[PDB]
């Protein structure tokens, strides 16, 4: 999955 | 001259600074696959004759201490200067290991008066964080 | 004499106020393009242009996918703020 | 679909920051620039080019005088902020 | 690749040109600036563009101004070209009375909020100050 | 002359 930096 | 002379010894210096972990205090979750961004990087400037340097897990005050005692070196022989910064961050901010550090502070150890063996030369700096915490939706083509 | 805020380039991941993506296993989606474009057109490409495909490969090929609904597909744009003054070439 | 911050170009004057200069009777450095770039490579040099050689010509031909010794013999440089995904060409085919 | 810029019109032009304020702002007469809007009306006109020069705008007229340009129909048209030329600070532009943030302005024409002219591209040329430092430059 | 903005 994808997530913030 | 409408472009930069790259013809000198070397390319110049790759600094990578990969920060993957981080301090309870700041709470931030460890940044998983930020070794393949580190390990991608060194491989493609590797390509383009660039002197690579991988630095993990520096502290916000060791990132100060690595890019000063950088700026004071002699680039007299390097045509340009990479650096590239992958950590957690917020508008003109990057996350050392324990804390906050202001990119303008980085910067300026590279600024024209600050490091004349690097007058006139391309200073590139690649930053991989966030910027604030707004989310963009997208729309339809 | 010239500005000493001259020659300085900065390529952020994403635009100001912005959260920047970054997948699991594969990595940064910013890294990821760059690395990609710069291995294919470094022998070619004026920097600039190289930095302009990363952000289309980056805001076209990419999307978030998320289990929590607040975070999923979300896009990302780059940011080439550069105060160069002459075109940059990798190759001679 | 595409962000919805794509496609944008700022074409700032000078660096965050920073003063902006004019001069009192031909203008700001900037745009006097601009103009004179664009008029002699619009149809021929994509936008980015076009820009980077209005940042060489504030940088290095333009230095302020003024009275006041504060504000004389001072520099600028411009600052290209692109959300651009394609290249800018103002001729055609 | 590059922008389709072989629409019927390259697109509009919108110079706002802030020469006066008022008092209150402490900022005197920004002259040299009507060169510049000449200037910038001749280089535009021969790139083909329509240009439409506007002199000082209140911050208020600034936003009603492109609201309503972000509303009109740019479909036969290939991009958005805006020159702000005017006092300002860092993210801010002054209109003849007061500050309004440059977010606020090219938030109207956000891929979103102004669909007309998505994939287009969207010029925003700023002369103004963004902030007090000076650079005094270095030797060669 | 020249003046700031």
């Amino acid at each position: 999955v994808d997530v913030a930096x | 001259d409408n472009s930069y002379k790259m013809d000198y010894p070397e390319m110049g210096l790759c600094i990578i600074i990969n920060n993957k972990n981080f301090h309870k205090s700041t709470g931030m979750t460890s940044r998983s696959g930020t070794d393949v961004d580190a390990a991608n990087l060194r491989e493609t400037f590797r390509n383009l004759k660039y002197e690579v340097r991988n630095k993990n897990d520096l502290t916000r005050e060791e990132i100060v201490e690595l890019m000063r005692d950088v700026s004071k070196e002699d680039h007299s022989k390097r045509s340009s200067f990479v650096c590239v910064l992958l950590s957690h961050g917020e508008e003109g901010i990057i996350f050392g290991t324990n804390g906050p550090v202001d990119l303008k502070k980085i910067t300026n150890f590279f600024r024209g008066d600050r490091c004349r063996s690097l007058t006139g030369k391309p200073k590139l700096f690649i930053i991989q964080a966030c910027r604030g915490t707004e989310l963009d939706c997208g729309i339809e083509t | 004499k010239i500005p000493v805020e001259a020659d300085f380039l900065y390529a952020y991941s994403t635009a100001p106020g912005y959260y920047s993506w970054r997948n699991s296993k594969d990595g940064s989606w910013f890294i990821q393009s760059l690395c990609a474009m710069l291995k294919q057109y470094a022998d070619k490409l004026e920097f600039m242009h190289i930095l302009t495909r990363v952000n289309r490969k980056v805001a076209t090929e990419f999307e978030s996918f998320s289990f929590d609904a607040t975070f999923h597909a979300k896009k990302q744009i780059p940011c080439i703020v550069s105060m160069l003054t002459k075109e940059l070439y990798f190759y001679h």
